[PDB]
């Protein structure tokens, strides 16, 4: 009854956690529209809102929810897999049910998750700029030992253009951009000098309120797998600093294309955690 | 001897502070019927630290919950 | 038309309950003011009284009432819903319609406690001294197999008895941000914490009320080892209580939040 | 994994401190919450409890840990960097876990200061009205060669209004507002003619209790600064007094604009340590 997304194998995510490293005791925060932490495949162990009038623990939008499933849908006897499914999952809720949400907002469940000892941060969104404030609190976040990593945006390619938003643009972020099954480049992903891996993005299974699951497209979906990856690394690791981690991932990625479409390449675990 | 731990704080005549009217009784001590008589107490404070961190209440909000509280007794 | 108080997700208890763990055929003692047995979302089972005029099944006070449905307000259309829902719920009255109590008072609800087989106690209580008396007798109930649980109470070291003896499971008080309430006892002896501000529950007269303290959040603990043992029916008391706090969610320093704020849902795995 | 707070380098505290001088030997005490001695970035060698139940070195609010790190957070592998990290630091708890106090219990602390010979007084705090305890508490302080700083409210502005608190209104008190990262006044900090300078007080970073750190407004982080940037010239130039370490501090300042807003403006650690 549980079926692996293709994402997984893909960055060979199985492997490591065949080697018995899940991301036990690394927690993660996903900076998103919430989550459910009611769905049978997800076990949210805590969070904070920042979206007045709503929990931290439901998800009027959907986007949050799935994008906890690829970094920790629980492995068992249902639904899907995720990246790192033994992880200590957190619900950070900056955007609201209509996926909208304001910088300071953002800005908050970054503060948070850097006061409360997150490990790891997702942040599958972004915009065309970012704010002094967004900054200070990913280089903080970074400089604390926490991994942060970030979908790069999906506004695509045009000739000379740098489409990465913020924060995925601020270089103590991993900008995250997205190919499909095929290890191509989806025709959506963001592209620039900053772009520093590439993970699945297209066609990506995952969970979804309510107590189902959804394919989705971006690299919103993108930015977890990167994320998870990053949990299994400090579970075979726990030693390694935030650098240490990151610098892993970007310098053992299989090689894909030209760098300001594929970044260093598509992630490969099992290489980065050896 | 032995009250209910609730927090039902009183302002007793001595200028101290008990958890519940159970608690002013034991001790002896009588209700001060002014709450002005336990200024700096947190129901009603005297201080407060100069962190901003707005609280609603109304027109004149508060730079914090200590200042919003600064104005005694309050529910 | 149900509502679910914050406390009850908070500790994670509707998870333990969603896997069918309620606290059924649990006994739980409520030490207070008696309980009004005939409010609807409450179902008292049994119980003795210490109180000079006064039968188990009456709450003149309030208290008494509130620490209940805590413990186990009744799964419904109604009211609100405690911790452990189909817990075996006892009144021992041993506080007066003003909440005061003798140390010989308690005594006799502990002893019977013990005496008439309680799973848990609560007393959400607490005095300044100690007494032989009343060391002896929760020494003996935890002895004997009971889980002892009192507030931590709310002097803000400064913790009282009977949480003090360390037979007995000190609690603390939280916020719905899981932060420390200003008013919750510090010190050495505080075990663990649980939600004790702004706690909704039934209040005498078929209604309802939000209360702070300490008092609060004891019923919450006391409600976790009803869970546990209903799914876990052969631990030992010493067995729950470690199973409580040794998974017990961090906070920070002991001295302000012991082991931190309870999560039954581990405690219970 | 240290990084070093928007406000160090804004005041031109590393200028100084890069020429060796740290505070070192000069005793700085914080009235606040008290502190959280066993976080890792802080050394707390002294101070006393004015709050039944609770030492002197730990700190059940935050607050206090807040603002003692933006003052003396050591300068090492890891955590933040403070203004003066060399400083002796002394924890004088007079607020309770709430962030309160009685006036009776702030005299207390300032009187504990000037017996054990602080060199600097912190209060990142503040009453609507004085007292004549206190008054005398500061006045007996300032004369007896201790600097003393505090926060000058978050009260704003409206009007020809003047919104000081105290003990920041007193003459013997170095009154501190509050800037942003762009040297633009915080909105809410506290206007008039008693307002002696401004200071890094929003998105201020500093350690926080239980090993961690958070992100804090309020000129309660502005005056930290100041705090430390007095023990800085009095590492440099340890044979000012406390009115010469002051009237450097205001005059070496960079105006800002109308010092009913700014003050003197934004100190120069640099300069008024030339």
């Amino acid at each position: 009854a549980q079926t692996v997304p293709y994402g997984i194998p893909l960055i060979k995510a199985d492997k490591v956690q065949a080697q018995g490293f899940k991301g036990a005791n690394v927690k993660v925060a996903v900076l998103d529209t919430g989550i459910q932490a009611s769905h049978p495949d997800l076990n949210v162990v805590g969070g904070a809102s920042f979206v007045a009038g709503e929990a931290y623990n439901t998800d009027g939008n959907g986007h949050g929810t799935h994008v906890a499933g690829t970094v920790a849908a629980l492995d068992n006897t249902t639904g899907v897999l995720g990246v790192a499914p033994s992880v200590s999952l957190y619900a950070v809720k900056v955007l609201n049910s209509s996926g909208s949400g304001s910088y300071s907002g953002i800005v908050s469940g970054i503060e948070w998750a850097t006061t409360n000892g997150m490990d790891v941060i997702n942040m599958s969104l972004g915009g065309a700029s970012g704010s002094t404030a967004m900054k200070q609190a990913v280089d903080n976040a970074y400089a604390r030992g926490v991994v942060v990593v970030a979908a790069a945006g999906n506004s695509g390619s045009s000739g000379n253009t740098n489409t990465i938003g913020y924060p995925a643009k601020y270089d103590s972020v991993i900008a995250v951009g997205a190919v499909d099954s095929n290890s191509n480049r989806a025709s959506f992903s963001s592209v620039g000098a900053e772009l520093e891996v590439m993970a699945p993005g297209a066609g990506v299974y995952s969970t979804y309120p309510t107590n189902t699951y959804a394919t989705l497209n971006g690299t919103s979906m993108a930015s977890p797998h990167v994320a998870g990856a990053a949990a299994l690394i400090l579970s075979k690791h726990p030693n390694l600093s935030a650098s240490q981690v990151r610098n892993r991932l970007s310098s053992t990625a299989t090689y894909l294309g030209s760098s300001f479409y594929y970044g260093k390449g598509l992630i490969n675990v099992e290489a980065a955690a050896q | 001897a032995p009250c209910p731990h609730t927090y039902k704080p009183v302002c007793g005549a001595n200028g101290e502070v008990y958890d519940n009217e159970c608690f002013l009784n034991k001790a002896g001590i009588e209700p001060a019927e002014s709450w002005e008589t336990c200024r700096g107490h947190e129901l009603c404070p005297s201080v407060c630290t100069e962190e901003y961190d707005p609280v609603c209440v109304e027109g004149k909000i508060y730079g914090n919950r200590c200042m919003q509280s600064h104005f005694c007794g309050k529910v």
